[PDB]
RNA sequence: GGCUAAGAUC
């Protein structure tokens, strides 16, 4: 189980925990549960790189600790 | 008895939910089991035991002033044989 | 052992010139009122 | 936490020079 | 008794040999008790 | 006693090691791995 | 009132009788 | 009769006749507080 | 090296005058055939101007022979002492009195 | 500036005799040359002046002198540790205190010129007979003259010449006083019958020396002065001292009542004087009224009030008149600092290379008059049969001796002196008698150790601490105030009766405790295997334990060692930072072997220092304070590319760094190091592989006991040891053993002193060099850590996972083999750049770079 | 033109 911190900015900075076979979809379920916003406005984005919504997070070898820069759509 | 009497209203007051109170009166005394000038005791120096050597472990905790010091036995010294 | 003049003759006899260094009411006394 | 915590030799909570609280929470 | 006899010397006695101590304040910084220690401690 | 040749003098000498407070030397490891 | 100017960087007997005591002493 | 025993001495030695002036003092206010100097130097004190 | 000959009197004399007399780096820059210590050296025992170079009378011969029963050692703590001051002519003094009482 | 502008206003108001040409700048140069000429502590005032305009000058500088002493005093009562802070305050507070030191000497050394301050010349007598009368008793035959033809000159100027070679060129060295020293090592190596010639003339003609430079050493705790002298007269003071030391060898002229010397310096000072503390008659027993009573103190005044008449009287006693009067003359030249020019013959210079000799006839001088003439020829023995260091002759010369043991250090001295009933009692009274203390005040002040202060302190009880100050007062008065004192902030004096059974001494290195298990001892903890079992030599039984705790001084001098290097971060390479560390870590944990183990604060010292450096040393990479960084990059050895930190810590490798992958035809075979069961820690730490102090002196024991059983056994059949046999006795016993073969063996064994002149070599190189414990020529290589760096490789993952967190996989290397080679400090980043740039080491970042 | 460790300085 892996920690991913979405830290955005202007302070939104939370720890979501997942599974490694986790979906991308079940991720943003987790951080919207601590951040207060819908799941289907988030759009997790590293370096203009905006992530999909049906690949796993084992796809993306997102490790413990590999933060995200968080946005809203 | 006066000697582990200490902190006696203390503990009443503490186990019994509050609701006790004691006063300690003067009373006429007892002899402590066991005798002073018997040997074979080795007493402990710290947490001593219930048994009836306490006579030894209180002579040896008197001799913090002059006296009675260490090694107690002198006494055939004041009663010397003939 | 030093070598230095001695104070009770600069200053004279008469005057008894007084060298007090420290430990005198570390800030108890004149910090509060006194206990009256 | 994949550590046991327990070999290790005094305490180690943070290592990261910002151990403003302390406490082990056993009091 | 018998238990110093190659002592060459017997006793001293004194310390500074005019006081049990300084007990007399100075002017002069470096002739004084605190640099007189600040040179015998700090330094070796 | 008359020991052999191939024991004595199989190294040099006449030095402390540990020239000095250079900290730099790397004097441990006398042996390289590989 | 005057001022001279001072530039100098780069920019009673000495004996004791005491000392002879010693080293009379040292040589009987 | 006072068979509680408490020992009382200063903890800087140089103040010995300041808790030897406070031991007279006290002993005579309280009337029960009988404070026998032990023959080891150690000021013991009376108590109920 | 730098026994402070003639050429070396005179950039020391030099240096005393003009750059001065607490700079031995000064005077290491115009001579360039002795160190800064030899320069030192220099300045107080050859090319000192209040050195007295001379005058090895009975009165110094007498002080620098109660000296050396007082002190055997220490020559330098023995030449302000005579007045000579001079710390290598006291070894001098002190080998020629010698050698003139070996009878 | 607000001192010279008041000093403007005053000079402008305070009479300036109305408007006739008043001062300027030269009025503020003259007060500005003023305080520089009092800086260099000179006398030169400024002559020529109006009186108060002088006095108005004078006024202003000594209320300076007032400003800059508190200032110098504060920044030093800082300096132990006070901020664990200095930029450029290091070299300030330094420089301040320079110059007081020579100020406070050039003072003491005219005022024992002017006035008298001599050495008692009534009992100054009795101190050169009592030297004339124990060499008359010892018999020892004088040192000899340097001979002309001196077949043993050639062995004797080889040594002396490589240590001054080895001390001062190592790497990196040029200078205006480092090129002439070198040269003249070579010409002297070239042409040994000139040095030779050239220092005979230097000794037996030339009775003066030059001047020599003062400087004091960076040490934070306590400043130790360096002595640097003109490169020709050390060449020819180290023949002089070499020459001593081989002759006082052969004569036995120094006694092993006082013994630094180059046998056993860390374990004979501790474990033999242990040992020789527990095969006493009857020294743990003390129920019929005995008690014991260990002074530890140092004097503290033997290097700054030595009398030079005294020194050069018994050099003549000692050794030859020419000898003498050139090695008291070396001692009293030249006293030259930065600015300053101070006098000298008032002590004793010890940053001379002709300083052990003068050390060790002091040694035998003070130890003749705090034990006594018939004291010392009843323990050291006849010289026809000499003892050993803590042997006697007899069984009834201990019994009968109020001083069992006397072993003196170059400044300390031990002396485990036995008392019985009625002589501690006739002592108390004494004491008593001639100090007493009504009001209990003999208790009030009192040192006593760090070793757990509950129950194994010292028992402040009446007859122990009665004894305590009894046993120094009479130690005190034996020795005299102008010769040698002894303090008592200083010392300590740990008794020993029935009321404290546990025994506490302060030895060389470190805190010792001494505790029988048949007396009762204290509660006895034991964090480790660092409990010596101190066995009798009669019963051959467990006769009592000792503690052996590390010191507090010891602790404090590594804290400021850590903190030194600490702070020269940023101003060096990241590969110097952690070089410098591991030499300072080896030094420390050889000489402690047991006592780190067995010390719960000296172990905290050591895992804050190290993730201290770990810390130090990332922030030179980046600064914007990494979560996890990867210790793969740290512990990794200098062969693989890393940095080589030792690791003396529990420094655990995360599950998540140990995973290998390559992909040559199939697929990307994902390897794993499987050690996942309880814990994967990355290093051990340095004492699980370095032998403790008990386990190597009771192996010594069995090394040269095989070794003179296994050389009898090759006299008697009459064959050639081969390297087979001693195959098994090499590990190392008391010395190494290979230092007995070296090809420099013959000329090594003719330079006796190895231990005691490498003390002073610290005390007179400019930097604190930590070869304290030993060296490796006479001792020979103990610390054997190659078996360290093949376990570390083995835990980090081997050579494929240390390998696989560098780019060795982006340079194409087909096999991992020998490929090695601001500047250093990039090709370190750039090696390991997928271990120190990833998405764990740093979290919230989406920096591109380019295209 | 001042204070900084003859400011260290071949």
């Amino acid at each position: 189980m892996i920690e991913v911190v979405c830290n955005d900015r202007l302070g939104k900075k939370v720890r979501v925990k997942c599974n490694t076979d986790d979906t991308i979809g079940d991720l943003k379920k987790l951080i919207a549960a601590q951040t207060g916003t819908r799941w289907n406005k988030i759009v997790l984005k590293k370096w203009y790189t905006i992530f999909k919504d049906h690949v796993s997070l084992g796809d993306y070898e997102i490790h413990d600790g590999m933060n995200l820069e968080l946005y809203y759509q | 008895p006066a000697i582990d009497s200490f902190g006696f209203e203390t503990d009443l007051r503490t186990h019994t939910q509050g609701q006790a109170f004691s006063l300690s009166v003067f009373h006429h005394w007892q002899i402590v089991p066991g005798d002073p000038l018997d040997k074979s005791i080795v007493i402990r120096p710290l947490e001593p035991q219930p048994a009836p050597h306490l006579a030894r472990e209180f002579m040896i905790k008197t001799r913090r002033r002059k006296g009675l010091s260490e090694d107690v036995s002198i006494s055939k010294f004041f009663d010397d044989p003939m | 052992k030093k070598y230095y003049p001695t104070a009770e003759e600069v200053y004279g006899p008469e005057v008894e010139t007084i060298v007090q260094e420290e430990d005198t009411q570390p800030l108890t006394e004149p910090i509060i009122k006194p206990v009256k | 936490d994949h550590f046991n915590k327990t070999i290790l030799p005094k305490v180690m909570q943070v290592k990261n020079f910002g151990r403003s609280g302390r406490t082990k929470y056993t009091h | 008794r018998r238990w110093d006899d190659d002592v060459v010397f017997k006793n001293c006695a004194k310390g500074v040999d005019d006081q049990k101590k300084d007990k007399r304040f100075v002017n002069d910084t470096l002739r004084s008790e605190f640099h007189k220690k600040f040179m015998e401690k700090y330094i070796k | 006693v008359q020991y052999d040749q191939r024991l004595f003098n199989q190294s040099k000498g006449m030095d402390s090691g540990f020239a000095g407070g250079e900290d730099e030397i790397y004097n441990v490891y006398d042996q390289a791995w590989r | 009132w005057k001022i001279p100017p001072c530039i100098s960087n780069w920019k009673t007997v000495h004996i004791n009788e005491n000392f002879a005591k010693l080293a009379e002493a040292l040589y009987i | 009769t006072s068979v509680i025993k408490i020992a009382v001495e200063p903890v800087n030695p140089s103040e010995l006749p300041k808790m030897l002036d406070g031991l007279r003092k006290v002993n005579k206010s309280y009337p029960s507080l009988t404070t026998k100097v032990e023959e080891s130097g150690e000021h013991v004190i009376l108590g109920t | 090296g730098g026994v402070w000959r003639n050429t070396e009197d005179e950039i020391l004399k030099a240096a005393v005058m003009k750059y001065g007399k607490n700079q031995w780096s000064r005077i290491a820059s115009l001579l360039h055939r002795k160190s800064a210590k030899q320069c030192k050296a220099r300045w107080y025992e050859w090319l000192d101007p209040s050195i007295k170079k001379t005058e090895w009378s009975r009165e110094e011969e007498e002080k620098l022979l109660h000296l050396a029963k007082l002190m055997p050692t220490q020559w330098r703590t023995i030449a302000p002492i005579i007045g000579r001051t001079a710390a290598q002519c006291l070894e001098h003094y002190e080998f020629l009195l010698d050698k003139a009482a070996q009878r | 500036l607000e001192l010279r502008a008041a000093v403007m206003h005053d000079i402008l108001d305070m009479m300036p005799e109305g408007i006739k040409q008043n001062k300027a700048r030269t009025i503020l140069q003259h007060l500005s040359e003023a305080w520089r000429c009092w800086k260099a502590n000179i006398p030169w005032k400024v002559p020529g002046l109006p009186t108060p305009i002088e006095n108005m000058i004078l006024r202003y500088v000594k209320a300076k002198a007032d400003w800059w002493t508190n200032t110098a005093h504060y920044n030093r009562e800082r300096i132990r540790r006070g901020a664990t802070v200095d930029k450029t305050v290091c070299k300030k507070n330094l420089g301040r205190l320079t110059r007081l030191y020579l100020k406070a000497e050039q003072e003491r050394q005219h005022n024992y010129l002017k006035d008298g301050p001599y050495i008692t010349a009534e009992e100054a007598v009795a101190v050169y007979t009592t030297t004339v009368h124990w060499l008359e008793s010892r018999r020892f035959s004088p040192i000899p003259f340097p001979p002309l033809s001196y077949k043993h000159d050639t062995k004797l100027l080889i040594l002396a010449l490589e240590r001054l070679k080895e001390a001062y060129s190592v790497k990196s060295r040029l200078n205006q006083s480092q090129r002439e020293e070198l040269g003249l090592i070579e010409q002297a190596y070239d042409n040994p019958h000139e040095a030779l010639s050239r220092i005979k003339r230097h000794l037996l003609t030339q009775r003066a020396f030059k001047e020599v430079g003062i400087e004091f050493m960076d040490l934070y705790s306590h400043l130790v002065p360096v002595y640097d002298v003109e490169p020709l007269e050390k060449i020819t003071d180290a023949y002089l001292d070499q020459y001593l030391w081989y002759e006082a060898d052969k004569r036995r002229l120094f006694p092993p009542w006082i013994k630094p010397a180059d046998t056993e310096p860390p374990p004979l000072l501790v474990y033999k004087w242990c040992q020789g503390i527990n095969n006493l008659q009857d020294v743990w027993e003390t129920s019929e009224g005995e008690c014991n009573v260990m002074l530890e103190s140092r004097f503290e005044k033997m290097y700054e009030k030595i009398d030079l008449t005294l020194l050069n009287r018994l050099l003549r006693l000692i050794v030859d008149h020419n000898i003498a009067d050139y090695m008291t003359a070396k001692n009293n030249v030249v006293i030259n600092y930065k600015d300053m020019n101070h006098t000298n013959s008032y002590g004793i210079i010890r940053g001379l290379q002709f300083a052990s000799f003068i050390v060790q006839y002091y040694g035998l001088v003070m130890d003749l008059l705090v034990l006594g003439l018939h004291r010392a020829s009843e323990m050291a023995g006849p010289p026809q049969m000499p003892n050993d260091f803590l042997s006697f002759q007899d069984i009834a010369t201990e019994a009968a001796h109020p001083i069992r043991l006397f072993c003196r250090y170059i400044d300390r001295i031990h002396i485990f002196f036995r008392f019985t009933a009625d002589e501690a009692r006739d002592l108390i009274q004494r004491y008593l008698t001639e100090h007493p203390d009504p009001n209990n005040e003999n208790i009030v002040g009192y040192n006593n150790k760090k070793c757990w202060p509950r129950d194994a302190r010292m028992r402040l009880m009446k007859h122990d601490v009665n004894l305590g100050r009894a046993v120094f007062w009479d130690i005190k008065n034996r020795l005299p105030r102008s010769v040698t004192t002894v303090q008592w902030e200083n010392s300590f004096v740990s008794v020993y009766s029935k009321d404290n059974p546990n025994l506490l001494f302060n030895m060389c290195g470190f805190e010792c405790r001494i505790l029988p298990k048949c007396r009762t001892s204290y509660e006895e903890f034991t964090h480790k295997d660092g409990v010596w079992n101190l066995q009798n030599e009669v019963t051959k039984e467990r006769t009592a334990q000792c503690f052996l705790r590390v010191d507090d001084e010891s602790m404090q001098r590594f804290h400021n060692r850590v903190r030194q290097i600490l702070m020269a971060s940023g101003s060096t390479t990241f590969t110097k930072i952690v070089n410098k560390w591991n030499t300072a870590l080896i030094g420390l944990m050889t000489y402690f072997r047991e006592a780190v183990v067995n010390t719960q604060e000296l172990l905290d010292l050591l895992v804050k220092c190290e993730n201290k450096i770990q810390t130090r040393i990332k922030i030179g990479l980046n600064s914007k304070m990494p979560s996890r960084f990867p210790p793969v990059v740290f512990y990794t050895p200098k062969e693989l590319g890393g940095l080589g930190m030792l690791s003396m810590g529990h420094v655990l490798i995360p599950q998540s760094d140990l995973r290998w992958s390559k992909q040559t035809d199939v697929g990307i075979t994902h390897f794993r190091s499987g050690m996942s069961h309880e814990e994967d820690q990355l290093i051990p730490n340095l004492y699980r592989y370095i032998q403790p102090w008990e386990s190597e002196f009771i192996d010594s024991q069995r090394v040269w006991a095989e070794y003179a059983l296994k050389r009898q056994e090759a006299i008697a059949q009459n064959r050639r040891l081969t390297l087979e046999d001693l195959e098994d006795s090499w590990d190392r016993g008391i010395p190494r053993i290979n230092t007995l073969f070296q090809k420099d063996r013959h000329t090594l064994a003719y330079d006796k002193g190895w231990r005691v002149r490498t003390d002073f070599k610290q005390y007179q190189v400019l930097k604190q060099n930590p070869f304290w414990w030993t060296h490796q020529r006479h001792d020979g290589k103990l610390w054997n850590l190659n078996n360290y760096r093949t376990d570390m490789i083995q835990a980090l993952g081997g050579v494929e996972g240390i390998l696989e967190h560098t780019l060795f996989k982006g340079t194409y290397f087909p096999t991992w083999e020998g490929l090695f080679w601001q500047i250093p400090n990039r090709r370190f980043t750039l090696w390991w750049s997928p271990t120190i740039n990833r998405a764990n080491v740093y979290v919230g970042f989406q920096v591109q770079l380019d295209l």
